[PDB]
């Protein structure tokens, strides 16, 4: 009915002359006293088509007069000027030839149809030896090769079936005597019970193209052609120039420099000439064709006088330049344009600013094209006066546009979604683009006068689609995780902190009013602090309202936020401080429980409430905001001193030159940290002279501290640089330096402190202007294996599911179950007995309240749906993501989450790796994550808890998802806390408090692992080396052991489960009170045990650690390379071993390079060897004897092994765990269901390991949407086929040979796919989204997932 | 690499075993291939190893060949090239291929001119051999003649005797007398006696003397060969054809054909033979034997179209190709001569020209007209012929062929005629060319000059310069405008005055598919005389209005 | 933002004519020029006076 | 097609106004037309089926 896709093969000598009608035959294009372009070459009419439109040479027919016709005067077609587009010509080779992509194309592919030397293959096409061809009267044999002086006497007795020949010739004759009925059925029977592996390594590569061959309908022929198909002139435009000069480039240019070498060669042998002649033109034909086709490769080019080479045919596909990136991909498009970004604060959120002569330019087919529609001009001509004019009736003419229309706007590199977005015209003044303050921050819009570009759409589908699909208004939210990104923007949010903060005297100390006219009345603030009963209402999920009231303590800013609030969620959100830190999660409660609209509007209307009174709260920076501790004075008094006597030790004999380095460095930290200390008492509260009747001793009006409080744009690491010491610096080299900046920005910097910390900011800089190369490029392949996974599905049967946890690091709870699991569907009907015995079961969507029951009996493992726990044929079920993040909804059927995922990465990555590094001039850092203070009168309630006793002195809390419940005097919650296992009360349930008062705390790294039993120590589910390493220092002698995992282990023990324990006097369980069960503590990897067994401890009670630098939302970080192959999937290429048996290990066994290790097993009879790398350091030689894996060497484990002895779930809960851990210390909480894509394709392939009688074969790798024809008829017809399974190919060899194939060749090394896609002959299905973007059609996403669904009813028709 | 060692081996008359590694090919390692290719290295180069001779060197005078014609002195070739360096270029290979000829100059292709001529002027004896081709040699001018009144047509670019240029047109007409006796007695006392039977054979080599003065344009020569080639594949197709029959039909192989055909080829005589050998084979022929004379008779009818007979053909056709064997190896190896002194000149005009490279290639076939007219019978030398002649081969190989554009050669060269000269004018006036200088420099106004300069260095769009105006483009393809003036200045020159309304359209084709003079018009004008022309221009000074145009201006733009 | 400044006009051509392809222009108006809008222009967006 | 390469698409949907009928009316994406000769023209033969 459509058209359906495309299907490859090669130019057949023969087959090029149904496309094609002779020789290209000479050089030129035109002849002195006639512009008639040259009759027989390369703008040759007779073979490329006519001229001027429609003209031939010669005359007679020209003009649109004369049309369908070949004049007889010069013998030439009477067609049209763009048949020189496709009307092909060719050039006879006087050779067989190559043809580059087959020999320069490493792997290559000639050498897979011979089986013989790939170095010296080219030199017989080169025509230099002779070879055995054929025969049945043989004494020599078939692939034999020759010089040429013998032959003679035998021709009279064996000269009748029998002959052998030259070069080229000779390979091209021999490739005519297989035979494919007898050949690729024999090639399979040591399948059976033999079959070896290098020899494997290499043949399969053969094997599986002769295969291809067969099922694709492909020749070897083609790989030594004897034909060059010449490009049509109008894809290297033939034309003269007005100058007297001619289109004569470069793919016009090598086939005149193919033609005289091809025209040689022929006079040559037409000749009988010299064969010396004749072999160097063969030769030099080769290289002429070779550079044609892809210019350099051929370890030379073709050039000319301005010394630059010519541009190849291969030059339009192979590398950057080519037409799937540069002209399909993306391409150049009409009804755009692009302008300098400006701030539009009175557009409402789904509109744009654009100048009225740039909406006249977009909207000119409106234009010339309505007023010959209503008379409103005379002619299209005549308007040329009034058109351009901007005349009147213009206007009419585009509100019948702009009244309701969509706009498209775009903030490219568009690394994320949200960098293009959908809006609706207002007419302006100037130049400009007009950009409404909302979405700026979802641009991350720039304004040192870089641009935005513009989109008109055009048909009515495009509109509707825009207004449903790409409106700012119906896109909120952060596709990684759900907060607003299209979000109250960069001083929006210092005027709502400013209106929601309160002062002493405060114009108003306790006061009230209305009426912003009172402002003008003598006496009002914004920082007047009112009081108010405010009754106050909360929409249930059911759509009643849980209506409230209650007293307030508050403001007149406070008060006014309750004209912009939507009244169905209570006023006592309002009563805090409205920083970045805090604005977003009204937004986000207003999008869990009221709707759309509501959300909306209370976006919006918080913009204009910004601007209103943002500037009127005269916020700074000026030389008096930069206040100075004093008390700086006696911290110099210390620190400076320190050094003084450690610069003297050195040189006296009591520490060398290098520690001395560290004892320095150090002590420059600590005075910036000392520093630090009295900086903020002087920032935030030093009002001191006695009171009464003096000292406002109150939390400070600095700006520069509400430039961070507010969250505005300041932070610990600049106020440290404008209020006490600009402290420490990388060199170039990364590492600090012994030469400190004591001094702040007001106190000055001299030449020497500018000049040390500009090396460190040029370092900073430059990688900031280079790393992000080594994130784009990455995300540019990413896409190519991300692609195919629309929502297109709802369960897909896979009744299993990933075990994920909360980011329980052993010893910190850096992500609750909550963020982890948002949105996501079970796959266990999970129960945990604990406060409430919760039951949850299978095929249920975690939206967060799921979570709150599973948290209060502290639930720390859910198994759940995945992205790789998806059957589903290219496109995914619904059950496997369960809630989209940024339209906000259980995932629409026809949602991209492929492409989405990729930019939920790709963006992040490269945003950080730049808004990190920028800063590179000064370092520090600053933490208070080890305590919780409660802030008013009131009650304590211990929740989702177990806690205990100690006889160390303790109360001490023993379950994973703890809060602590602040409660009024009769029953209000009016404060919670998530609280760590481990964490120290200081507080018992029903106790009481007052405020300004410390309830927890643990240490500043670390939930310390604890006890809820007394007894000895003890291991369990652990092995030395193989789950665990040791730690070692004095002072007493000490220890630690680090936990290992996942990145770590030996094979003979790689899905261990460590676990502290605690035991009776001997043996056994010291069983868990009120859940009497195992005393066993399981943790993953990177936390460090510090007590060991036969060591006796109490009940709270510690075990474990983490040496955690928290990151988090600040201080910042940035890194990247350690996750690359965790997506490229190899081993390390040093195997520096971790041996596999115990204790009895020697070495005994040596060869001709790698050591031979000698082993065995300490109880058994049986030995075994290992192969350690040359000269690899051992960490022991005769007596350092351990478990299967401790540091004898230091070498990692694989990331494809983690697959190959844990299997697909298991390797996924790790890849889904470090590289979503690094985002997390970024403060980028991805939740799981975006890099469990990227696993999902690197498993895209599945392994086959026997033939059969249906998709079958050993050494195969199949796209897993193929292989499924194994369940498809075996479970109907049973048939024959064999063992398959699934892999994890790298994202450099899993996107070569994808089925969506269209989309590979995009992929680059676009010789190594493209010549793939010729051997298997190639036919696409378009499954992914770019295949359909190459072809200009609906993608099959969304508005053509929904076009894509009527293919499917042609292809299953019955 | 190979040359070293083969070379000073055949300096040394002998080789030993072990000097392979002295002399080494600087190519391959092939030690154990050694032991039978030593075998054609020896039956030309014999020599072998042990401690010490005292009287004993004469070996090679009973045990060596002797002309070094075609063999291991040629084909040596692949065991020469073999190793082209895998990535670098033809500025390489040819190198090796020139390991070849050393420098076989000053006398040694001068034998190679001898052997050519002992080529050619013996193949002439063969012309006057075969009886057909002395036949058709004299049916060149008998064509011709036969129509009592000519002068030129097969007259003309014949006759052409190289008998060193010494005749006169009598002398050049005793061409068709004094050969055309020899001829016309020869022609059938071939059949007195017998076929070379006393005289016979003397008759035959009166003839074969006589002939050596017709020596020839090459392709009037090679038109008598191939004419000899031709008639000798009228029976060696036959045999091919007959021998393939006595394997296909008859499955008697190879040998057996020869062992019948070769001494009574004439007729089914010989087929007949076949059948009485008896044997399976011979046997079925006694119901097969009809479709084998369906064949043999037209080896039959070749004698029975001339005259001949295969006794003939065993040996004149044969003689032939003994000088052609000399002729086309001397115009061959008279290529292979010179291959060097092409590079020396060729790679003067390859210094970045268009490529470092091509024009030695198109030198190396520039060569072939010089070796075929390479007149040493004047005295000078083959130097001295590729100064001129190679050497121009090489300058046109990039001056207007492998262009975008390609003219006349005179007005190709004279763009460069002035390239040359501008070295005066870039320093004597010298700060800056000036085309007003160049005037002087040439003594000829610009626009004249310019008559190349506008089109010939690179075309502008000049449909078929200006005569495409009335070219096979008058068609309605163009006229249909024509007929859009014509009616515009028919509805204005109808409007003008009643009077005035006729003349304002004769003389150039303006109105009327014949636009005459005054006969027919002055009939439908009446009154008065030239009026009828005047008025043609007297628009120029009352219709001064310019607005008298308002209606007639468009033609130049549909 | 579109004055001419350099007259490089260019006249144009359409030149079918037939007896039923002769529409309009070639019988009854606008029998004068088709020139092609090709001399050189100032910029949609530039302003300012000729200097040299 | 219709903003690019395609001269039937985006000479047909910039008159579309005209019909009223505001739609896309697309032909061929002329640089894919361009890729299908041009790999042809390397000499890989590519060609297409119906559904």
């Amino acid at each position: 009915e459509e058209f359906d896709a495309i299907k490859i093969a090669l130019a057949s000598p023969d087959m090029i002359r149904s496309w094609s009608f002779g020789e290209v035959k000479k050089p030129e294009t035109i002849n002195y006293r006639t512009f008639k372009p040259e009759r027989d070459g390369l703008f040759c009419a007779r073979i490329f088509g006519p001229v001027k439109d429609y003209e031939c040479l010669c005359g007679k027919y020209k003009r649109l007069k004369h049309r369908g016709v070949i004049c007889e005067k010069c013998g030439v077609e009477v067609t049209q000027t763009k048949v020189r587009r496709e009307r092909m010509g060719h050039i006879e080779l006087a050779s067989p030839t190559a043809h580059i992509w087959f020999l320069k194309s490493l792997p290559s592919r000639i050498g897979l149809l011979l089986d013989m030397p790939l170095r010296d293959i080219e030199r017989v096409l080169y025509f230099e030896s002779y070879v055995v061809i054929e025969g049945g009267m043989t004494n020599l044999e078939r692939q034999q090769i020759l010089t040429e002086e013998q032959y003679l006497d035998a021709l009279e007795e064996f000269g009748d079936e029998f002959d052998a020949k030259m070069g080229a010739e000779a390979i091209q004759a021999l490739l005519k005597s297989m035979d494919l009925e007898q050949e690729c059925e024999q090639l399979r029977e040591e399948l059976n019970e033999t079959n070896s592996e290098t020899k494997r390594k290499k043949l399969t590569k053969r094997i599986k193209l002769l295969e291809a061959f067969v099922q694709s309908g492909n020749k070897p022929e083609w790989m030594i052609l004897t034909v060059l198909p010449v490009l049509p002139p109008d894809l290297r435009p033939l034309v003269p120039l007005d100058g007297g000069r001619f289109a004569t480039s470069d793919l016009n240019d090598l086939y005149r420099r193919v033609i005289n070498r091809n025209n040689r060669l022929k006079r040559l042998l037409d000749l009988a000439a010299p064969d010396i002649i004749v072999r160097n033109e063969k030769r030099m034909l080769q290289e002429a064709v070779d550079a044609l086709l892809d210019n350099g490769r051929r370890g030379r080019a073709i050039t000319g006088s301005n010394k630059r080479p010519l541009k190849s045919l291969a030059d339009m596909i192979k590398g950057k330049q080519g037409r799937f990136r540069q002209n399909l991909l993306g391409k150049r498009v009409d009804y755009s344009g692009r302008s300098v970004i400006t701030v539009g604060p009175y557009l409402r959120l789904h509109q744009c600013g654009l100048p009225k002569k740039m909406a006249l330019e977009l909207f000119k087919p409106f234009i010339y094209g309505k007023l010959e529609l209503r008379g409103l001009a005379t002619t299209i001509k005549a308007a040329k006066k009034m058109v351009e004019r901007e005349e009147a009736v213009v206007w009419d003419i585009l509100d019948e546009v702009i009244r309701e229309h969509p706009v498209l706007l775009n903030r490219a590199p568009t690394l994320h979604r949200l960098g293009i977005q959908a809006f609706e015209p207002v007419l302006i003044e100037g130049k400009a683009i007009q950009l409404h303050p909302l979405v700026c921050a979802a641009y991350n819009a720039d304004f040192d006068g870089d641009q935005m570009a513009v989109h008109v759409p055009l048909t009515l589908e495009a509109q509707l689609e825009a207004r449903a699909l790409m409106m700012s208004t119906n896109n909120i939210l952060s596709p990684a995780n759900g907060e607003p990104i299209i979000v109250p923007s960069q001083d929006v949010v210092l005027g709502l902190y400013y209106m929601t903060r309160d002062c002493v005297n405060a114009k108003g100390m306790v006061l009230t009013g209305p009426a912003e006219r009172l402002y003008r009345s003598g006496l009002a603030s914004l920082h007047a602090r009112v009081k108010v009963r405010i009754t106050e209402y909360e929409k249930d999920a059911n759509g009643e309202l849980v209506a409230k009231t209650s007293l307030k303590d508050t403001t007149v800013g406070r008060a006014i936020l309750w004209m912009i609030v939507p009244k169905g969620l209570p006023y006592s959100i309002v009563n805090q401080a409205l920083g970045k830190k805090a604005i977003s999660k009204m937004l986000n409660t207003c999008y869990r429980i009221l709707g759309l609209k509501p959300t909306v509007i209370f976006a919006d209307q918080i913009m204009y409430t910004g601007f209103a009174y943002a500037a009127r709260s005269g916020a700074s920076v000026g030389i008096d905001d930069m206040v100075i501790p004093e008390k700086k004075h006696e911290i110099i008094s210390e620190a400076e001193a320190e050094v003084a006597e450690i610069q003297e030790q050195f040189q006296s004999g009591l520490v060398t030159a290098g520690e001395r380095y560290n004892k320095v460095i150090d002590i420059w930290a600590a005075a910036n940290d000392r520093v630090s200390k009295a900086m903020m008492d002087n920032l935030q509260t030093e009002t001191v002279i006695n009171r009464d009747g003096q000292e406002e001793k109150q939390v400070s009006f600095n700006s520069i501290y509400m430039m961070a409080d507010s969250g505005a744009r300041g932070s610990a690491a600049q106020i440290r640089q404008l209020a006490g010491m600009r402290g420490l610096m990388a060199k170039p080299d990364g590492s600090i330096i012994e030469t400190p900046i004591t001094a702040n920005f007001r106190e000055g910097l001299n030449v020497l402190q500018y000049f040390i910390s500009t090396h460190g900011a040029r370092k900073g800089l430059a990688d900031t202007a280079l790393k992000t190369a080594n994130s784009g490029y990455l995300t540019r392949r990413l896409v190519d294996v991300a692609q195919d996974l629309v929502v297109t599905e709802d369960d897909c049967g896979t009744h299993e599911g990933i075990m994920m946890t909360p980011v329980i690091e052993g010893g910190d709870v850096k992500e609750p179950l909550r963020d982890r699991v948002l949105g996501r569907v079970t796959a266990e009907d999970v129960l945990k007995p604990g406060t409430a015995d919760i039951l949850v079961p299978r095929n249920t969507l975690l939206h967060e309240q799921w979570c709150d029951l599973l948290e209060e009996n502290s639930v720390d493992a859910v198994k759940v749906r995945s992205v790789v726990s998806c059957d589903t044929d290219f496109g995914v079920c619904a059950h496997c993501y369960g809630r989209d993040l940024a339209r906000g909804h259980i995932i629409n059927k026809g949602e991209a989450i492929g492409v989405i995922a990729a930019q939920s990465i790709g963006e992040p990555g490269t945003q950080l790796t730049m808004r990190t590094f920028h800063i590179g001039g000064a370092a520090s850092r600053a933490a208070a994550e080890s305590s919780i203070q409660v802030k008013n009168k009131g009650s304590i309630k211990l929740s989702n808890v177990k806690s205990v006793v100690n006889s160390s002195g303790k109360l001490v809390i023993t379950s994973r998802n703890t809060e602590l419940k602040l409660i009024d005097e009769f029953g209000r919650t009016k404060e919670s806390y998530k609280v760590p296992y481990g964490a120290v009360l200081a507080k018992g349930d029903g106790e009481q408090v007052a405020g300004g008062e410390t309830v927890a705390n643990w240490d500043p790294h670390t939930m310390p692992v604890i006890t809820e039993v007394s007894g000895f120590v003890r291991f369990t589910d652990m092995i030395d080396g193989q789950t665990i390493t040791r730690q070692t220092d004095e002072l007493t002698g000490l220890s630690s052991l680090v936990v290992l995992d996942s990145a770590e282990r030996t094979a003979g023990g790689k899905d261990l489960r460590p676990a502290l324990k605690i035991v009776d006097a001997q043996g056994n369980d010291v069983l868990i009170p009120g859940t009497d069960m195992p005393a066993q503590y399981f943790l993953p990897g990177k936390a460090i045990v510090q007590l060991e067994d036969g060591v006796q401890i109490s009940s709270g009670d510690t075990l474990a650690r983490i040496p955690q630098e928290s990151g988090g939302t600040k201080d910042i970080t940035g890194g990247l390379p350690r996750v690359a192959d965790l997506f490229e999937a190899r081993r390390p290429k040093e195997p520096a071993i971790l041996a596999e048996i115990s204790g009895i290990v020697s070495f005994g066994k040596e060869t001709k390079g790698k050591r031979r290790l000698v082993i065995t097993p300490v109880d058994g009879s049986d030995p075994y060897e290992e192969m350690i790398p040359k000269w690899r350091q051992l960490n022991v030689f005769e007596g350092e004897r351990v478990e299967r894996g401790d540091v004898i060497s230091d070498g990692p484990e694989a990331p494809h092994d983690i697959l190959r002895l844990r299997g697909v779930h298991a390797v996924t809960r790790y890849i889904v765990n470090e590289v979503q851990d690094v985002y997390r210390l970024q403060g980028v909480k991805i939740n799981d269901k975006h890099i469990e894509v990227i696993v999902r394709q690197m498993l895209r392939k599945a392994t086959i390991v026997n033939a059969g009688s249906s998709d079958f074969l050993e050494g195969e790798q199949v796209e897993y949407s193929r292989v499924k024809i194994a369940n498809r008829e075996l479970e109907a017809n049973g048939k024959v086929g064999a063992t398959y399974s699934r892999d994890l190919l790298g994202i450099t060899k899993a996107s070569l040979a994808t089925e969506s194939f269209i989309s590979a060749a995009s992929f680059q090394e676009t010789t190594r796919v493209l010549t793939e896609a010729a051997v298997a002959g190639k036919r696409d299905e378009l499954r992914g989204l770019k295949e359909n973007v190459i072809v200009g059609r609906l993608i099959p996403a969304g508005t053509g997932y929904a076009y894509h669904q009527d293919r499917m009813r042609r292809r299953a028709a019955g | 690499q190979l040359k070293l060692l083969v070379t000073r081996g055949k300096e040394q008359g002998y080789l030993t075993y072990a000097e392979v590694n002295d002399h080494l090919p600087e190519d391959i390692v092939d030690s154990d291939q050694i032991e039978d290719i030593i075998q054609m290295i020896n039956d030309m180069g014999i020599q072998v190893m042990e401690e010490a001779p005292d009287a004993d060197d004469l070996m090679l005078a009973e045990n060596t060949a002797d002309e070094d014609a075609a063999e291991a002195a040629a084909q040596v070739l692949s065991s020469v090239e073999s190793e082209i360096g895998r990535t670098t270029d033809p500025v390489r290979m040819y190198m090796r291929e020139m390991g070849t000829v050393e420098l076989l100059t000053r006398e040694g292709e001068i034998d190679i001119a001898k052997r050519i001529e002992d080529g050619i002027n013996q193949v002439q004896c063969s012309v006057a051999e075969y009886p057909e081709a002395i036949t058709y040699l004299l049916e060149q001018y008998d064509r011709v003649e036969a129509e009592e009144a000519r002068l030129s047509d097969l007259i003309t670019g014949f006759v052409d005797p190289n008998a060193e240029n010494s005749i006169d047109p009598e002398l050049a007409r005793e061409k068709f007398a004094e050969l055309r006796a020899q001829y016309v007695v020869t022609r059938d006392t071939i059949k007195a006696k017998g076929r070379s039977h006393a005289t016979a054979q003397e008759e035959i080599l009166k003839l074969s003397e006589v002939f050596k003065q017709f020596r020839l344009v090459p392709k009037q020569f090679d038109y008598l060969v191939n004419s000899m080639r031709v008639m000798m594949d009228r029976v060696r197709t036959q045999e091919r054809l007959i021998m393939k029959l006595c394997v296909e039909q008859c499955k008697m192989p190879k040998k057996n054909f020869i062992t019948l055909f070769t001494g009574n080829e004439t007729s089914d005589t010989w087929f007949n033979a076949a059948i009485a050998m008896n044997k399976p084979w011979s046997e079925k022929l006694h119901d097969v034997s009809e479709e084998v004379h369906r064949a043999l008779q037209k080896l039959q009818q070749i004698e029975e179209e001339t005259g001949l007979t295969i006794e003939q053909v065993k040996d004149i056709n044969r003689r032939m190709s003994i000088g052609e064997a000399k002729a086309r190896r001397a115009k061959k190896e008279m290529v292979e001569a010179n291959l060097r002194l092409v590079i020396s000149i060729a790679k003067k005009y390859t210094n970045r020209g268009l490529q470092f490279l091509d024009l030695i290639q198109e030198g190396n076939i520039g060569l072939m007209k010089a070796v075929d007219k390479f007149e040493y019978r004047r005295g000078y030398k083959f130097s001295t012929y590729a100064t001129w002649w190679i050497r121009q081969a090489i300058t046109r190989s990039i001056a207007d062929q492998a262009r975008t554009i390609r003219i006349p050669v005179h007005m190709i060269e004279t763009i460069n005629k002035l390239n040359r000269i501008s070295r005066q004018m870039l320093q004597e006036m010298g700060r800056e060319p000036t085309p007003e200088e160049l005037a002087e420099r040439m003594l000829m106004p610009e626009d004249k000059i310019r008559k190349v300069l506008k089109i010939s260095m690179e075309t502008p769009i000049g449909d078929d310069e200006d005569s495409h105006l009335g070219i096979d483009f008058i068609e309605d393809t163009t006229s249909a405008t024509t007929e859009s003036l014509r009616a515009a200045t028919h509805d204005v020159l109808a409007g003008l005055t009643a009077r005035e309304a006729k003349v304002l359209r004769m003389r150039f084709g303006i109105d009327m598919n014949t636009d005459y003079t005054l006969e027919e018009v002055g009939k439908q004008f009446d009154v008065t005389r030239e009026r009828i022309r005047q008025i043609e221009a007297k628009a120029l000074r009352k219709l001064r209005h310019p607005s008298r145009s308002e209606v007639l201006r468009s033609f130049l733009d549909d | 933002g579109g004055d001419i400044l350099v007259g490089k006009v260019t006249p144009k051509g359409e030149t079918q004519l037939t007896p039923e392809e002769k529409l309009l222009r070639a019988i009854f108006g606008e029998k004068a020029s088709d020139v092609k809008d090709s001399s050189l222009r100032v910029p949609n967006g530039v302003s300012g006076t000729v200097i040299d | 097609t219709v903003k690019s390469d395609d001269v039937n698409g985006r000479t047909k949907m910039y008159k579309n106004i005209v019909d009223g009928n505001h739609q896309m009316e697309p032909g061929m994406p002329e640089s894919f037309n361009v890729l299908l000769k041009e790999i042809r023209s390397l000499g890989i033969n590519i060609e297409l089926e119906d559904e």
